[PDB]
This record gives structure tokens, C-alpha cells and sequence, in this order.
């Protein structure tokens, strides 16, 4: 049918997005899907959207929100520059590593309940992970849940007197433990936030596995040298490290011992010059940012 | 040439599960005969010195390259077949040949594992692999994918960086000098060697000859240097050096532990044009981890 | 969900211009298909095939199964490109401007 | 939530007095600095030598220097061209 | 001179991605134009769901919605809903009558 | 989708291979299997991108200057090179399937033999063939390609590539193997090439090269192993150069009419 075809169409494949096309806050990862048109289609203003893109647009990449609007225009920005940030990261050949030594999210590992010993930490995270929830929809998590949990009273009024009667007659320190486990055991079958929207690992920035060496005609590369730019002429206030702009990413640069004298000389125009850096490590934070650490390699 | 013979490779017998009889002939016997002849037709010391000696003696010289190309091709090929024992998988000559559909199959190297080192007693090798690669599924994926990527001739090596970048009294204590900091995977192409101590700096050395020769011809012409040839050559030299330095010093060597051959000569006869990944899967299930654990140096516990 | 979990997949350019919807002969028993790129849509269609064939019951389980197949294919491509560049430089390939250099000039 | 205010149908969309930016003359600012330099270090002081040299070059041919002394706004041309398309008026 | 006004230079945060356009003056001007107090909601008690009339005895919180002379700010400035603006103004007027604000 | 081109007289090729060079099994490996392998990989690499609508020759030129598209470049170069090799070694370019023609006597043209003498200091075609066989054995340790190319100066010269090296674009000829040792003369050639690529003003850092191939010989294991075996690649190159289709090779030399 036409409905089945539409669901699989290339326009349907792009997930709905109404995020501001002009965002002036902190950008940590791509927010809009880049759309690309071939040169032949660009010559005919064809982008696979509802309407022809204005001929003024010479780029072959754009990002859009709405196919059409009440203003009879498409809401789009003729830019595709997050792809070059990803490709420049690939050229630096620095694998993303976990600073906490967690399991690789891209491998199906056999995990155990080692961290499941915090059942009361996360079972209540469902009601306590409400940092940005409505004052009454969050309050609907109190009566709606109370009835659901209160429907298991008979089950827990028999299991507890049949599996741990001593605790019911001695102390509740262990009873509370049996309660946290009971709900989770009766909730694993349930589907509360069965889909987790948190970023998985690198988020797609890099699928490179650590360990491989870079062979070169001049031997194996031991230190990665990448051109960059120093943004500030004074270390980040309250931090012992300056900031550099390397390959579309802002990194924290650690200097060997001293800061080169071009800093004082250049001053606030230090960003006008290019220095050579060494990328020590690259980490991923939960906000979806990349924590790139560099080192200002100076001619010596 | 018994000097290039292995006890598990017998003419007329197939390495069960990886090579057939016709595939082991072409892959190893018919191939060592050619390489040996070429090495005996370039240097008269072939039957006198060890292969690894020729590789590290006639290196960095453009006039002896053919002695080192054939010498290092026969070394890599022996080091590759040495760690292979076979598998219980159906013989390659009795299985149907993979066709174009193979290119569309999803590799399952991130969900399952098989023939792990620890399962055979090599517990020190499994711990090292987990420490350097994170896990044995990551290592297997990074090892099979790196070889599959190689288009033509080459080898995927499991190496161990030597923590003796001091260069003082180097190669004088077969234990104090045999210490490995971390394990790595390295790809070599055609007749490239996995050591890196006998071939590093080569381009930097040749680059400095070229600049000096050009600088001396400029002096004959009578020129006032240049605005950015002294700043460009300097940068090219400063990068060439900073990219070959070690943690402490600039003597970074590697100890071969394993080697998988990527050359089509090895796998084209038995597995066909579409069966390189099938070959690499059966190679992983045919590695005797005892031989690899044996080659493993002792950990450098400076920590 | 997929693009919320993998924000950088958005940075991979997508072509919305169709070729011929009627020619698509896809067997979603496998993720790779001749004629279309490997992308988020490959995962979604694989998930639907799993739930349609009843191999998995919960959509989440089918989705996770498809995601891992996607990671494996993405890792094999990241290595084929890195190795291809390395192998070419080792045989004397020369390149004018790298991506990092292009950004510096701009 | 930010309140959108929608206009009624209008006979025109026009800015009465479009704001055009007018860049400053480089000779006038050069003169303004030299005059200040003389106010601190003194008139003819050797510290203002460069200012004097620059001012002379700026004003050598034209006292206000050669400048792109023209700039007009096009907002009213575009506003009148696009108003019917973007006003969101219902169909006839 | 080795110094530039802060209004003429953009400081790129750490961990963020950037484009070449982020070093231009257009970025500076664009950031000024689209500079709104959107982070107030997370720091705005009255935009959280609390009833502003419960703060009639807490002049410190109420003093965040009046000018230097005590004039209640228009809803255009506070950004509150009609109900919260209505309740907040009542709280302030009651606070003034009690002798606290 | 990139599909394997149909070859003239394909039924004969699938039964009796290429007479005097490859057998039926040998030709199935080099073309019917390897060309399918390359095209499928190219389709997977380029599907969904702008490169999907371009022929392999244009893809390699478009991607020749992009370091991270080398994988696509390699596939496009191999696909173009393989059909250049299979085309000049083919019994007949015209489809005599219904004409059952068994008399195809093609010989070097006068323009080809005139440019050979001019460019090789009077050497004959037979001597040049010996130089080509020698160059392949000493310059291509592993996989690669042997080309007889013509440059902008009307001079025919011999170019060898390692793995998938294009003859059209000198920065990607891959004629020097840097895994082994290089002489100061080879480093000078590489250094001079790097300087030429740096003189270009284009933001894509691309240069102009008008070299064009005339003869192509596949030196990959997919073409000779099954029929000749390890070490007998010089016997394979000799047979290829002796049984070339000169109706195709002559047409590749620009005449100007």
C-alpha cells in the first residue's frame, strides 16, 4: 500500500527534529541529520525535500527542521560541517578510551550483578531521576505507582512470611533488602524505560578499537602530531591547562614545563598562529562530549 | 631446505581444517622453494647466516634490498605457519565454495568467541591480551579485521613493545632486555618487517641527505637561503623525529609473537575469491597458543 | 531512539533523492544490502524483520540484537579505511591536503 | 510558550527609517588619535611620529581619505517582495 | 597592542565542537542577538510548579521579581504563566502589607 | 549499483577461457569472480553517496586526492584496471558469437611501432617486451599492475604499480615500494612529486596529469596462480604480451582524425 511505502521512504527515515537550527549554547555532538544532494540534482534545486531549495544555495549539504511551514518556506540551514569534525577525528587516529575502565559498549559482554548490588539506588532512580519533570506529572508517579506496588502486597505478605519469617519477628534491616529485590524481581518482567535514550559509548564518533599501531615509511608512529591553535593567552581560570582548537574539537593542552614566549608576545591574537600538538588520550563524558588531552610540542 | 621446515608441515599431508593437500603445497612447499631460490640467487651467504641476521644486516641499503625482500618474505611465512596446528572444522576441500553472498554476511566477532588462550592453559597470555586490547573479543575483531583490510600481500602481527628504549648496554641480558611493556597489533605489507629498529628513521635520514645536497647546490648558485625553506625543512624534520620517539628515548623495538598471512597465495587456492574471511576464521581456530605464550616476553613491572 | 543513542550518526550525510523505490529487492535476514548504505535505517529494518519472523518477542531485544550487528559492520569499515590509507602511503601515495589541513586553511 | 504576536493584514510592510551602519573614516580616527597623542606626550613629541606619518598618507589626496562613502538598506525592497508569501494569510 | 576586548573575542568551551565560522565576527553578533535568559527556568522557582503565594513571607525570593524601587515586573519580563504572574503579584502585594517587603 | 560489464563472446570465455593465456577456470577467477567481488564491494562502499552515480574511472579521479577515501579509490582503480587488462587480452572485442569467426590476426600498428622506436631509442617491440617482463619481476614484489603508458609529450614509457595504483594520476601511481629500502634517486623522485603537488592552488590539492594507459597486464595472484603457479608470473606476462588484442591497443593511441 501507499502507507507502507511511505513509512520506508527516505524522508520517513529522518527522525523528527525541531531543535533550534540556530543554537548559541554549548555544542557537544551533532543535532541535525545532514542532507546531501548530488551535483546533478543541485543543478536542478532537487534535494529530495518537498520543495525546491533556492538557487542561491551553492553548498551540497543542509540541515532542516520542517518540510513546509505556514510561512511557505522550508526551515533549513545550508551547512554540513559536523561531518568534517568526525572525519578529522578519524584522521587523528586516537581511539576513544573509557577513563573508568568500563566494558566496551559495542561488544555483547556477559555481565553479572556486580553493579546490581545497588538495587535500591536505581529502582528508586525511576522516581528520583525526575530532575526536569513536571510538578504534577511527577506527582502522578506517586499515586500511579502506589497502586501498582500496593497490588503486590498480598504476594509480599506471604513470600516474606515463608522465606524470611525470622526477620519479620526480629528486625526490618533485612526486610527492606527483601523489598528492594522483590520489586525489581517483579519489575524486570515489566517494561519501565525498557528503551534507554542515553548515548551508547562514543555515540558513533569512532568505531576504532584500541591496540593497533600505525605503520609508516619512516617506521611505526609512536606519537601523533596534529596542527592546532591556542585560543587563550592565559591558562583557563582555576585550571592548570590552556585550551587548544584541534581538528574541530577544543582540547586541554598540557605544556612540558614552560609556556612558549610567543604567548606573551602575541597576546590575545595567539589564535592567529598554528602550533603542533600531541594528542595524549581521548575520553567520552556522559554529556556526549569528547575530552581530548593534548601536549604543545614545541620545536626543540 | 630443512632450514625452512616445520614438523607439522609434511609434504603430501594436509593441515586438517585449514589447508588441503593441494593448498598446503602451493601455500608453503611450492612457495618456500621459490623464495629460497631467489635468496640463493642474490646472496651467497643464504645457507650460512640465519634469516633474521640477513634481515638486520643488509637493511637500510638500496643495493641489498632484494636480499632482504626475499629474506624477510621467507621469515614472515615461516613465522606465520609455525603457530598453526589445525582445527576440527570440516576440511576446506570438502566444503562448498563461498560465493558473492558471503560479502553480505554479518561478522559475529563481537558476540561470540572460540579457541581462547586460557582454555588451553596459556593463562599469562590471556591476561596480557585482556590488558592491552581490553578483551579477547576486541582482540579477535581487531586482528581478523586488520588482516582482512590488507588488499594484497602482507601480515598482521601480534607484537610486544620492548621496554628497553635506553640503548645503554642494549641486547646484553637475555632477560633484562627481554621485557615487554604492552602488546600491539601491527600490519606489514609485501616484504616489511615487524621489528622497526632496523628501518626507523630511514626517511628522515634520506630527507637530511636531500636537504644538504640541495643546500650545497644552492651555495654554488649563490642564494640567500629562503624565507620558508629553512622553516619548512625544519618542521618536516621536527615532525619526522617527534613521531618516532619512544616513551624514554628513541629505541622502540617489537617482539614478534604471532603472524597471520594476508597474501592471496595462501587462501585463494582452497577458499576462493570470496573466502578470505572464512580463511581468517579457520586461522583463529587453528592457532596453538602455546607457541605464542612461549614467545611472550616477561612483563615489565615498573608500575 | 537510534539517533538519540548515536548522535554522531547524524553527521553521516544522507541523500533523500530516491532512485526507484520499486526496484528495492532486500532480504533483511542480513543487515548489508546491495544498493543502499549502511546506516540507522539498516538497523530499523533489521529490527522489524526480527519481530516479524518472531525470532525475538520484545522490540527492545530485537533492537539490541540489530544494534550489535551494526557495530560489527561499522568496525570492519573503520579498519578497512585506516588500513587502506596506511597501505597506500607505504607504496608511495602522495596527498595534497588532509582533512586536518583543510580545516586549518579555512 | 514565548508569546507570538500575529499582525492583522496590512497594506504594506515597511521600515520608516532603515538603520544603516556607517563606518568611521580612517583619516578622522587617525586625526583623533594624533590629537590625543599630542594631548599626553605633547605637541610634536617624538612619540607621535608614526601617527603624523600615517595621517599625512591618509589625507594626502583627500582630507577624509578615499572611502566607500555610500550605503543603502534593501530591507524595504525585500519586505515588500516577500510579505505576501510569508504573512501566513488564509487562502481566498 | 596585545589586548582585545572580551566583546570582540569568543572563548570556545572545553569539550565542544567548533566550525571555522566560530572565529568570525558573525558568530559574535549572532550570539548577542540570540542571548536570552533561557536558563532561568531551571533557576526560576516560579517556573518550577511551586505556588508563588506560598512565598508571601519570604521577601528574598519575591525581591527577585521586582525592580530596584519595588515595582513588580511585567509578565513580558518575568516570562511567567498568567496564573503564576497573577499569584506572584498577589504574594508581593500581601508581603508589602505585612511589613516584610 | 555497479554491475559487472558483459563481455563479448562470453559463452566461449566460460568454456575455453582465453586461448594461450588463461584457462576457463583461470578466467572465471580473474573476471567472473574477482570483478563481481570488486563491484559488490564498490557498491557497498558508495551506495547512498554521490559517488554511486559515477563510473569507476571518474570515481578514482574524484577520490584520488582524498586520504580517507583510499578504500574507495583502491576499489575503483582495480575495477577500471581489470577491465583494461581483460579488454586488450580478449580474443575479439566484436561479438562474433553468431558469426563464428575464428580468424583474428591483430598486429601492432605503424603508429604504435613508430612511437616505440621514438621513445625507446630505436628499440624494437620485442626488446621492449623483454624490458616490460624484467620491470615486472624486479619492481612488483607482490600484487600490482604493469602498464605501457603515453604522456603529454607523445612518449611511450613503462609504468609499474603496487597493489591498485592508477596510471592516470602520478601522485597515486604507487610505483615505489617504501616497505623496502629506496635509493637517493628514488627519494628525489618522491620529493619532487611532493613539491609539484604543493604548487597547486586548488583547495583539493590536485594536479593535472594527462598520462593514459595503452596496455594493461594484471599482476595479481587472481590472474596467474591457478594456471602458472607461484614463481611463474614471468611466463604469464610473456604470454599476455604475445597474445594482446591489437585492435583495442591501437585504438588507445590518439591519431587525430
Amino acid at each position: 500500500t501507499l502507507a507502507e511505502l511511505l513509512g520506508r521512504s527516505r524522508i520517513a527515515q529522518v527522525a523528527n527534529n525541531h531543535k533550534p537550527l540556530t543554537y548559541t549554547g554549548k555544542k557537544f555532538h551533532p543535532t541535525h541529520q545532514i542532507i546531501e544532494t548530488k551535483p546533478s540534482t543541485l543543478y536542478r534545486q532537487e534535494w529530495g525535500l518537498k520543495s525546491a531549495i533556492p538557487s542561491k544555495i551553492k553548498s551540497r549539504y543542509l540541515v532542516y527542521n520542517d518540510l513546509d511551514t505556514l510561512e511557505r518556506i522550508t526551515t533549513f540551514e545550508p551547512r554540513g560541517g559536523t561531518q568534517w569534525n568526525r572525519l578529522r577525528f578519524q584522521e587523528m587516529g586516537v581511539p576513544i578510551v573509557s577513563n573508568i575502565g568500563r566494558q566496551n559498549p559495542f561488544f555483547k559482554y556477559i555481565s553479572r550483578p556486580e553493579d546490581e548490588s545497588h538495587a535500591k539506588l536505581s529502582l528508586f532512580k525511576e522516581m528520583k531521576g525526575d530532575t526536569d519533570i513536571s510538578p504534577a506529572a511527577m506527582k502522578k508517579r506517586l499515586k500511579k505507582i502506589t497502586a501498582l506496588i500496593r497490588s503486590f502486597q498480598d504476594e509480599f505478605k506471604e513470600w516474606l512470611v515463608e522465606n524470611h519469617p525470622d526477620e519479620l519477628k526480629l528486625n526490618s534491616n533485612k526486610l527492606e533488602d527483601y523489598v528492594v529485590k522483590f520489586l525489581n524481581k517483579k519489575l524486570e518482567t515489566k517494561t519501565n524505560k525498557k528503551f534507554n535514550t542515553e548515548i551508547i559509548g562514543t555515540g558513533g564518533l569512532s568505531y576504532s578499537l584500541p591496540g593497533k599501531l600505525k605503520n609508516s615509511p619512516n617506521g611505526v608512529i609512536q606519537r601523533t602530531v596534529v596542527p592546532g591553535r591556542i585560543l587563550n593567552v592565559v591558562k583557563e581560570n582555576n585550571d592548570n591547562k590552556w585550551l587548544a582548537a584541534i581538528g574541530g574539537f577544543v582540547a586541554d593542552v598540557v605544556f612540558f614545563q614552560s609556556p612558549p614566549s610567543s604567548f606573551n608576545s602575541m597576546g590575545d591574537f595567539i589564535r592567529m598562529k598554528t602550533f603542533l600538538f600531541e594528542i595524549l588520550e581521548a575520553s567520552m563524558e556522559k554529556n556526549g562530549s569528547v575530552s581530548m588531552h593534548a601536549r604543545l610540542l614545541e620545536p626543540q | 631446505s630443512t632450514r625452512y621446515a616445520l614438523e607439522h608441515l609434511k609434504e603430501g599431508a594436509p593441515l586438517k581444517g585449514l589447508f588441503s593437500i593441494e593448498g598446503l603445497q602451493k601455500a608453503w612447499f611450492d612457495r618456500v622453494k621459490y623464495l629460497d631460490a631467489k635468496l640463493n640467487d642474490c646472496t651467497n651467504e643464504a645457507q650460512q647466516k640465519p634469516l633474521e641476521t640477513l634481515i638486520h644486516e643488509n637493511s637500510k641499503s638500496a643495493s641489498k634490498k632484494h636480499i632482504v625482500n626475499y629474506a624477510s618474505s621467507l621469515y614472515n611465512l615461516k613465522f606465520s605457519m609455525s603457530s598453526l596446528q589445525g582445527c576440527i572444522r570440516t576440511p576446506p576441500e570438502e566444503c562448498p565454495r563461498l560465493g558473492p553472498e558471503a560479502l553480505l554476511q554479518t561478522p559475529d566477532f563481537n558476540r561470540t568467541i572460540s579457541n581462547e588462550p586460557l582454555t588451553t592453559g596459556n593463562e599469562r597470555l590471556q591476561a596480557a591480551l585482556i590488558s592491552s586490547f581490553g578483551s579477547l573479543m576486541e582482540f579477535r575483531t581487531l586482528l581478523i579485521n586488520s588482516n582482512l583490510a590488507i588488499s594484497g600481500d602482507g601480515f598482521t602481527w601480534l607484537v610486544a613493545r620492548r621496554q628497553l628504549d635506553k640503548r645503554a648496554m642494549r641486547n646484553d641480558m637475555p632477560n633484562r632486555d627481554i621485557e615487554y611493556d604492552k602488546l600491539f597489533i601491527l600490519n606489514t605489507y609485501n616484504a616489511g618487517t615487524p621489528f622497526n629498529f632496523s628501518t626507523s628513521g630511514v626517511m628522515n635520514e634520506l630527507n637530511n641527505q636531500y636537504t644538504n645536497m640541495e643546500k650545497q647546490r644552492a651555495k654554488e648558485a649563490g642564494n640567500l637561503e629562503d624565507s620558508e625553506m629553512t622553516a619548512k625543512q625544519a618542521k618536516t624534520k621536527f615532525i619526522y623525529e617527534t613521531q618516532q620517539k619512544g616513551f624514554s628515548g628513541k629505541e622502540v623495538s617489537y617482539i614478534p609473537l604471532l603472524a597471520i598471512d594476508a597474501s592471496p597465495k595462501t587462501w585463494l587456492t582452497d577458499y576462493g575469491v570470496f573466502g578470505k574471511r572464512e580463511y581468517l576464521e579457520r586461522v583463529w581456530d587453528s592457532i596453538e597458543w602455546k607457541i605464542v605464550e612461549s614467545r611472550l616476553p616477561q612483563r615489565t613491572k615498573i608500575q | 531512539l537510534f539517533y538519540k543513542q548515536h548522535p554522531w550518526e547524524l553527521s553521516r550525510p544522507k541523500i533523500l533523492v530516491e532512485n526507484e523505490i520499486g526496484d528495492e529487492n532486500y532480504d533483511w535476514s542480513h543487515m548489508l544490502q546491495i544498493g543502499r548504505p549502511l546506516d540507522g535505517e539498516s538497523v530499523i529494518q533489521r529490527t522489524m524483520y526480527l519481530i516479524k519472523t518472531k525470532q525475538y518477542g520484545d522490540m527492545v531485544e530485537a533492537y539490541d540484537h540489530a544494534r550489535y550487528e551494526f557495530y560489527a559492520l561499522r568496525m570492519q569499515e573503520e579498519t578497512e579505511q585506516q588500513v587502506a590509507l596506511e597501505e597506500a602511503e607505504m607504496f608511495g601515495s602522495l596527498f595534497g591536503v588532509s582533512a586536518i589541513e583543510h580545516g586549518i586553511q579555512k | 510558550k514565548p508569546p507570538v504576536y500575529r499582525l492583522p493584514p496590512l497594506p504594506r510592510l515597511k521600515v520608516k527609517k532603515p538603520i544603516i551602519r556607517q563606518e568611521a573614516n580612517k583619516c578622522l580616527v587617525l586625526m583623533s588619535n594624533l590629537l590625543q597623542c599630542w594631548s599626553s606626550y605633547g605637541h610634536m613629541s617624538p612619540k607621535c611620529a608614526g601617527l603624523v606619518t600615517e595621517l599625512k598618507s591618509c589625507t594626502s589626496e583627500s582630507a577624509l581619505g578615499k572611502r566607500n562613502n555610500v550605503q543603502k538598506s534593501n530591507i524595504n525592497y525585500h519586505a515588500a517582495r516577500l510579505y505576501d508569501r510569508i504573512n501566513g494569510k488564509p487562502h481566498d | 597592542t596585545k589586548k582585545i576586548d572580551q566583546s570582540l573575542s569568543k572563548k570556545l568551551p572545553k569539550g565542544t565542537i567548533y566550525d571555522p565560522f566560530d572565529f568570525s565576527m558573525g558568530r559574535i553578533h549572532l550570539d548577542r542577538k540570540y542571548q536570552a535568559n533561557k536558563n532561568s527556568n531551571r533557576n526560576d522557582i516560579m517556573k518550577s510548579g511551586a505556588n508563588p503565594l506560598e512565598f508571601y513571607a519570604r521577601p528574598r525570593i519575591l525581591s527577585r521579581y521586582v525592580t530596584s524601587t519595588g515595582r513588580i515586573q511585567h509578565r513580558d519580563i518575568t516570562g511567567l504563566s498568567a496564573k503564576n504572574q497573577r499569584r506572584l503579584s498577589k504574594a508581593i502585594r500581601r508581603c508589602q502589607a505585612i511589613g516584610l517587603m | 549499483i555497479h554491475v559487472v560489464p558483459k563481455l563479448p563472446n562470453s559463452k566461449a570465455l566460460l568454456q575455453n577461457g582465453v586461448p594461450n593465456i588463461l584457462s576457463s577456470s583461470g578466467f572465471k577467477t580473474v573476471w567472473f569472480d574477482y570483478q563481481r567481488y570488486l563491484c559488490d564491494k564498490l557498491t557497498l562502499a558508495t551506495a547512498g553517496q554521490s559517488l554511486e552515480s559515477y563510473y569507476p574511472f571518474h570515481i578514482l579521479l574524484k577520490t584520488a586526492g582524498n586520504p580517507l577515501q583510499s578504500n574507495i579509490f583502491n576499489l575503483a582503480s582495480s575495477i577500471h584496471n581489470n577491465h583494461l587488462f581483460v579488454e586488450n587480452i580478449l580474443p575479439s572485442a566484436v561479438e562474433h558469437g553468431t558469426n563464428s569467426n575464428a580468424v583474428v590476426k591483430t598486429e601492432p600498428s605503424r603508429l604504435f611501432l613508430s612511437k616505440i622506436k621514438d621513445s625507446f631509442n630505436g628499440s624494437d617491440w620485442e626488446v621492449v617486451k623483454e624490458e616490460m617482463i624484467y620491470r615486472a619481476e624486479n619492481e612488483v614484489l607482490g600484487q600490482g599492475w604493469l602498464f605501457l603508458v603515453e604522456n603529454n609529450e607523445k612518449k611511450l614509457f613503462i609504468l609499474t604499480s603496487n597493489n591498485n595504483g592508477t596510471p592516470y594520476y602520478f601522485p597515486r601511481n604507487q610505483s615505489f615500494d617504501l616497505n623496502s629500502a629506496i635509493s637517493i634517486d628514488e627519494f628525489a623522485t618522491l620529493k619532487q612529486m611532493k613539491e609539484l603537488i604543493g604548487k597547486s592552488t586548488k583547495l583539493n590539492g590536485k594536479v593535472q596529469d594527462w598520462t593514459m594507459p595503452i596496455i594493461c597486464v594484471n599482476l595479481w595472484d587472481h590472474a596467474y596462480l591457478h594456471d602458472y603457479g607461484v614463481g611463474n608470473r614471468s611466463k604469464y606476462v610473456k604470454n599476455v604480451l604475445d597474445n594482446l588484442n591489437w585492435s583495442v591497443v591501437n585504438n588507445r593511441i590518439f591519431s587525430g582524425i
